[PDB]
DNA sequence: AGCTGGT
RNA sequence: GUGAACCGGAUUGCCGUCAGGAAAUUAGGUGCGCUUAGCAGUAUUCCCCACGCUGUGGG
DNA sequence: ACATGTGTGCTAAGCGCACCTAATTTCCTGACGGCAATCCTTACCAGCT
């Protein structure tokens, strides 16, 4: 997509302040603070003008978020079952595989916006990992639809392949 | 006339079900996963309750023969009691046999001490053990028996063992997606060492969840096989109703003491029951305000109208019912003031419904 | 002149029975037998019985037929518990039944068309409750599809009806199987030996007496006569809602309607007013009627994207006229008033 | 003339058609495997009990029905049990029971029905009114009592949203608008998705009658439109039955 | 005197 | 209406029963927002009844 | 979900950061309980209708 992409490019463009008090709205709606609407607005509204497709907005207030709590870089190809996966073949198949693996698959169960904690440990532990590429617009284009169970299942199998590997 | 009980019960995080694994009970109900309690573990906490010590007087047993001999002080029939029993249909120290409990106790033991027959003994036990339906908790619950026909003699004969349940306890449906939780727990050896680790480093999985929980009585069953009595009857209605406000399953309580109370009663009388779990096929998302009791009863009460306008039933209405204390929580926030007796107590909504059943009175039928 | 109709055979389940089925075990073949067409042609006509043994089945039996698979439906098997004396003694009967589940079809009935004209209004209106051969089994298309037409040849008639699609993305058979009779072309033709015998052939039908008949195997690739058909009708639903007008024509003109309908004001916290905000998100609006709009000044109408924007999104509205959306309305106008920075932009 | 009930039914979690081994029946349509009760037991359950009986020409002239197999609208989801019968009298060691495996599923059904013009006047039984009375007891009696099954174990007696009723001749099952099963969306219903599927197929092959529609206080309109696929979205117990009444006469 | 539920 | 009719796989079930995730941590050092300004002014003040034509009722 | 309610009259250009950084040992449960029937006969025979 050609609007993702400009939504992913501004939000690195972030300064450190704005971040600061995207990282402290942990959790929290794009309501109770102004200066957090007034960002998320600045950020959001004129790339709907310029390109016909944009993300949803919940998508773009999470990944939003994300971004500030982690605080990765944009490369393509290192979606997140690909570093995971790659990351849990470095791992004790007893014990500890079953453990990262269930918080892996939380969630493939989960509606967007109850997303914000699993995905906050599946980032945790890939920033234990030094993780530094992610790629935000595969990220979140694969989020926009999570609804539909072909990208799940894809997603899914692109972890079992990146694990048969 | 059958009556139904419907219960919403917010849960602390507990485990009161578990699979073989070790996994809280799930189900598929509206395409998403919803957290489940078994019925059967319902109806057993129900049966087990610090209530129904009046009335609980059925036992499911193999070692009857211990039984038998239990109540012996030097008559020692274990063996002969073991080979009766051997012949009477159950074949090993037996499968699992339901009847009451007294009954068996005194007669079972006059019935086998004399030595006056081995075949006949057997078939008169069997007889017993056939015509003991003298207790409410087999005449709820249901019982069947089956003996072998390799393992018997061709002289002993069963009668009909037909006894039909008249409780049909649903699961307890999540009102959201369930939200399966993973403890990890370890065992501190208690004397030290070199390693300074765990005894035990165990898995156990734990859910909070808002519970649609759902019971129905069959009266009219419960007294069909309660013989021609009603007073044990609305005894067994009144202990139920107090052991269901008040006894939570006994799972994991040592280790999560959830005793938490439904914050919800829906008694609505009529000849076609309804579980709301249709009320929640749409998922219960909070909100900022409120919390999710009030949503999922505010679902409740949104499908509570469209069932009684829409699928109403206007020759037998409902005589539907709450338990809100006080009024802390009431159904009809924005239009449903459709709660002909809304109360705020439990002996009250008892006496009621046993009212609506006949002229009976709480105090006077608890002494059966 | 259009001397064949195309049966269009089509369900969640079907089944024509087979020969091996005289106990329990009651079977089914991978094809619709001529007298599992034939049954439905019967009701289609609206008798049954001994009816149809006379005047029915010979009135049609000196006619050559063929028949095709869009898709080989798999053998699925139910298992059917007959109470028999409950609802003699409670020994409970039992059973197994075989199902041919999700298969399409297409049969031909080729020779003349005065029968076929007469077959043609025999489909959809004439009825006498048609199912796909089993009772219990009930045809999900419409089985008057695929007009009838002039194709001499059994082979040009059953590749000349286009074949259908349900979705865009679906395996599709190349190779069509083709189920034809036995054509005599001289007098005196023996069978090719590659032949085999089926036994639907009624010459009464109640109680069922048969004759057996040749069935010649043919095939069928796409492409050179037969191909697919258009598939459209969006089976994805995922209900609608516009978005995003600035202007076509009709707001430009439609936001001052409420600006002066209310004296240039607002209309909580009444001021000069600015811009108009939408309730009652049915459709967010190309023609907009003006008894849904709001127009409302700058400050509380930010506090109105506050507390959309925040929390769902949905299709409901705010609303600013029952007073219970008053609280948080005003609450945000304050934090707008106290912390908004006008040289950051909005 | 043709009364077609395409009904919509919802289940909360029990096993309600049993086969040999004891799971969920199951059928196969649009690719993928879904769950099934049988014809034969949701057809007796219409029959053997007095609520409806409130029928003998119509399931027996053999008989006047055709009940098709519960066709669900998304894929089966077949789960398992497990139970353990408690001792209750002490022993040496705890559990007696017989430690066995349940199953059950939970799914949202379809079905259709058919009863012609002569299919019901030629049942009679002794009236010509009684071709509609009879009718008119069964368009709401269809969706009256769910069937049976393990309901002492698994209560299960969830009420139908959606009830179609047409009066098209030319018999058609709409299972081709569940070719695909439904997924789920989180903004929608389950139901509500499946009755949008029922909605978008009504859309379609009227390019190539009415509809009787019944949505209980009209929570589920049969398209988000004013130019409504149905045109008759009302709805009242016995109100869609008198008018029933007076479509046939 | 036959019939029917059991062996 | 048709190798098809008409047709339950039925009832009995606590998975229960033991468990600290504990030992250790400076968030680190760098920085000018800033260059320019009368809140004044008679010679039509947008009006509507309305005066010998500038007093008189207000939008 | 910036534009459009200007209302004597509302500027604006230059400028926005680099780098070192993430550790491990060991610890992980035993036993007991697991359903019976009924879905074609060595068919005549005697309890009694
Ligand atoms: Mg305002």
């Amino acid at each position: 997509n050609r609007g993702t992409v400009d939504f992913i490019a501004s939000l690195e463009n972030l300064k450190e302040g704005d971040l600061g008090i995207l990282r402290k709205l942990r959790g929290a709606r794009l309501d109770e603070k102004l200066p957090g609407f007034d960002l998320f607005s600045a950020l959001w509204w004129p790339l709907r003008q310029k390109n016909q497709r944009a993300p949803k907005r919940e998508v773009a207030w999470l990944i939003a978020k994300l971004f500030a709590e982690f605080r990765f870089e944009q490369r393509e190809g290192a979606t997140l079952p690909i570093l995971m996966g790659g990351i849990c073949r470095k791992l004790e198949p007893k014990k500890e595989l079953p453990r990262v693996l269930a918080r892996f698959d939380q969630l493939a169960s989960l509606d967007i916006m109850q997303m914000e904690e699993p995905l906050s440990v599946i980032m945790g532990i890939l920033r234990k990992h030094q993780q530094v590429c992610l790629d935000w617009v595969g990220l979140t284009d694969v989020l926009s639809f999570w609804e539909q169970e072909p990208v799940k299942r894809e997603w899914s199998d692109s972890f079992i392949k990146a694990y048969k590997i | 006339m059958l009556i139904e009980i419907h219960m919403i019960q917010n849960h602390s995080p507990a485990n009161l079900n578990r699979d073989d694994l070790g996994a809280p009970k799930t189900c598929y109900f509206g395409g998403v996963l919803r957290s489940r309690i078994s019925s059967q573990c319902i109806k057993r906490s129900i049966r087990t309750s610090n209530d129904f010590k009046a009335l609980l007087g059925g036992v499911r047993t193999r070692r009857l023969a211990d039984l038998i001999q239990q109540e012996a002080g030097e008559t020692e029939c274990w063996k002969k009691a073991q080979e009766i029993l051997n012949k009477c249909g159950f074949k090993n120290t037996k499968m699992l046999v339901f009847m009451s409990k007294d009954k068996i106790k005194d007669l079972a033991r006059i019935v086998l001490d004399n030595s006056l027959g081995l075949t006949e003994a057997a078939q008169q036990v069997a007889n017993v053990i056939a015509q003991a339906t003298l207790a409410p908790d087999i005449a709820l619950c249901g019982r069947m028996l089956e003996p072998n026909d390799k393992d018997k003699d061709k002289k002993v004969k069963w009668s009909n063992t037909t006894v039909e349940a008249a409780l049909q306890v649903a699961h307890a449906i999540s009102t959201h997606i369930a939200r399966p939780e993973i403890d990890y727990f370890v065992a501190a050896d208690d004397v030290p060492g070199e390693d300074a680790g765990a005894g035990h480093i165990g898995e156990s999985m734990f859910a909070s969840a808002c519970f649609y929980k759902y019971f129905s009585i069959d009266w009219e069953q419960l007294v069909k096989n309660l013989k021609g009595d009603t007073n044990l009857a609305a005894h067994t209605v009144g202990a139920f109703l107090l052991a269901a406000a008040k006894t939570n399953p006994s799972g994991k309580q040592n280790s999560f003491a959830a005793h938490n109370y439904p914050d919800g009663i829906l008694v609505e009388f009529k000849n076609s029951p309804i579980s709301y779990a249709n009320a929640f096929v749409r998922p219960v998302s909070v909100v900022k305000e409120s919390d999710l009791v009030e949503q999922s009863i505010g679902q409740l009460s949104n499908y509570v109208n469209d069932i009684r306008l829409g699928y109403y039933d206007e020759q037998s209405p409902v005589i539907g019912f709450w338990f809100s204390p006080n009024n802390r929580y009431p159904l009809g926030y924005k239009h449903s003031k459709l709660a002909s007796r809304n109360i705020g107590n439990l002996n009250e909504l008892v006496g009621a419904v046993l009212d609506y059943i006949g002229g009976f009175k709480w105090e006077e039928v608890q002494k059966s | 002149p259009p001397n064949t109709l195309f049966l269009r055979l089509e369900g969640a389940l079907q089944s024509w029975g087979s020969n091996e089925a005289k106990f329990a075990l009651r079977r089914t073949a991978d094809a619709p037998t001529k007298s599992g067409v034939l049954g439905l042609l019967c009701a289609a006509m609206g008798i049954g019985r001994a009816e149809a043994a006379d005047s029915w089945l010979p009135k049609l039996a000196n006619l050559r037929m063929g028949v095709r698979i869009d898709r080989p439906g798999i053998r699925w098997w139910d298992f059917h518990t007959v109470g028999a004396g409950q609802r003699t003694r409670a020994e409970t009967l039992l059973s197994r039944r075989e199902y041919l589940a999700d298969a399409s079809f297409l049969v031909a009935l080729q020779g003349e068309p005065e029968l076929v004209a007469k077959l043609s209004a025999a489909l959809a209106k004439p009825v006498w409750a048609i199912y796909l051969g089993r009772k219990s089994c009930p045809p999900s298309r419409p089985v008057c599809e695929h007009p009838p037409g002039f194709y001499n040849t059994l082979e040009e008639a059953l590749s000349a009806v286009p074949l259908q699609k349900r979705w865009h993305n679906e395996p599709l058979p190349q190779i069509l199987p083709c189920v034809m009779d036995w054509i005599p072309g001289y007098d005196g033709e023996h069978a090719p030996d590659d032949a085999e015998i089926h036994y639907d052939l009624p010459v009464s039908f109640q109680p069922p007496r048969h004759l057996p008949r040749f069935v010649i195997r043919r095939e069928l690739v796409v492409g050179e006569d037969v191909q697919v058909s258009r598939e459209t009708g969006t089976s994805v639903w995922r209900p609608k809602g516009t978005r995003a007008d600035y202007n076509n024509s009709e707001y430009k003109k439609v936001r001052a309607e409420r600006l002066v309908m209310d004296h240039a004001a607002c209309m909580v916290c009444k001021a000069p007013a600015t811009t108009v905000q939408h309730v009652n998100y049915r459709r967010a609006g190309g023609k907009e009627i003006p008894e849904d709009l709001r127009a409302l000044c700058r400050l509380c109408a930010d506090a109105c994207t506050m507390l959309e924007y925040g929390s769902g999104m949905t299709t409901n509205r705010i609303d600013p006229c029952d007073p219970i959306w008053r609280e948080r309305i005003l609450a945000k106008r304050k934090e707008i008033v106290e912390f908004r920075s006008r040289g950051q932009r909005f």
